[PDB]
């Protein structure tokens, strides 16, 4: 890897500076440095590692809707022909978020999971690996579908059972895992009853929590319960 | 578009 | 080259995708390869290739300016050391700026210029000409540095004299080359009495000559004016 | 900074 060569630290380092610069396709290959060190990130290399590939992935599912859209708009009748080129440049922007997915996954398999004992470090990675195969499920639609859907389901769930045993309800990385899987409930996996019972579920068990918190914690919990009330203001 | 983290 | 096997118009097609999906790499690389071609370029070509390049550089720049600032802080008295990498990732992005400078340079010479002879195209292209070594000078400090800063001079000097010879003071062309050419000599050759007299005589000349346009004209030359009125605010 | 086309 053409990171082969940069220490771990000014890896690390460079990650920092390209997130103050909005070059998030270099902050995550920076980060994917990093990982292939081999030894287990610290909870702020985690965040680092996440927000690189959110933003690249995102902008990348923000294109792929726009072209999609498209696409689909020119399958209607009455729209003129105009060549293979919607579904061409589509195709390109697919496989080139294909990629990215298949590059976060791959790192997750080889070999963050397996060396995460810690429930924040495992519960983290197992709703990274759910993220990322949601984010294949938007745009599959051969013959694997299901198994990448179900795929998905699986990371979310083992992620669930082990923050439900092992974090309090407030833990941020538990309400993020739940308000991500909610949205896998609604969007991916047609079952819209299951996402509005398990963001309300969520949110009213940390409601009843954040009497434990302080100040600090309090608002870190309060940032994602809004987003699943959001999420229930849209839903419902 | 639904929130994500 | 990589378009080398796509039709022109489909490379064409393919550039408002992109800029629709707000992918500007993309956009920027099918218009090389449009370019490439060898036919001349439309106005709506001509200003697809701009926006393409203008957004690619304008991050890059952007980028440049963050990376920059913390590395001046860094040379300030008290400042802990913290090693190469802030100066390695700023010469990074510096390297990648000026490459696609050097790209869009090159399209320039091999043969947007030379094959243009209306005016509108080639004040058009030497604007595009001296933008671009503009951008080479924001980021140059070696031996080259006067002779990259009189080269965009000189473009936006052959610009300037054609516009003025060739086009209406309300031209939206000639009045973009104003603006520029009046940051240039703000900016880069620290001339900040030329800026604002070119400024100025401009957006009192395009005045003068609103009177003789339609609705949408005014329209196109009011939106540049008021760039030189926000810049001479600025100034003055 | 200053405005440019
Ligand atoms: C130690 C460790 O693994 N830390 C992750 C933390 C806690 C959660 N956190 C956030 O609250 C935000 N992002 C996020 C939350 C949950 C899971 C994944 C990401 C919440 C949304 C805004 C940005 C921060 C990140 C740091
Ligand atoms: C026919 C040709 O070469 N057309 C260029 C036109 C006219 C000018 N124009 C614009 O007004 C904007 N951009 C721009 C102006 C001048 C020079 C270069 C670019 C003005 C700023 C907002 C975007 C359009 C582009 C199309
Ligand atoms: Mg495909
Ligand atoms: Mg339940
Ligand atoms: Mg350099
Ligand atoms: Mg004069």
């Amino acid at each position: 890897g053409a990171m082969g060569s940069m220490e771990r630290a000014s890896l690390i380092q460079k990650a920092k500076l390209a997130e103050q610069a909005e070059r998030y396709e270099d902050m995550a290959a920076f980060m994917k440095g990093a990982v292939e060190k081999g030894e287990e990130l610290s909870c702020e290399e985690r965040n680092l590692l996440s927000v690189a590939y959110k933003n690249v992935v995102g902008g990348q599912r923000a294109a792929w809707r726009v072209l999609s859209s498209i696409e689909q708009k020119s399958n209607e009748e009455g729209s003129e022909e105009k060549g293979p080129e919607v579904r061409e440049y589509r195709e390109k922007v697919e496989t080139e978020l294909q990629g990215v997915c298949d590059t976060v996954l791959g790192l997750l398999d080889s070999h963050l999971i397996k060396e995460a004992g810690d429930a924040e470090s495992r519960v983290f990675y197992l709703k990274m690996k759910g993220d990322y195969y949601r984010y294949l499920a938007e745009v599959a639609t051969g013959d694997d579908k299901k198994r990448i859907i179900d795929s998905a389901r699986s990371a979310y769930q083992e992620a669930m059972d082990i923050s439900k045993k092992e974090m309090p309800p407030t833990n941020p990385i538990r309400l993020g895992l739940a308000l991500n899987f909610s949205v896998f409930h609604y969007e991916i996996a047609n079952s819209p009853e299951e996402a509005i019972s398990l963001a309300k579920t969520t949110f009213d068990e940390a409601m009843a929590d954040l009497h434990t918190l302080s100040e600090d914690s309090y608002k870190d919990s309060t940032l994602i319960m809004q987003l699943l009330r959001d999420n229930l203001t849209l839903w419902t | 578009f639904p929130a994500t983290v």
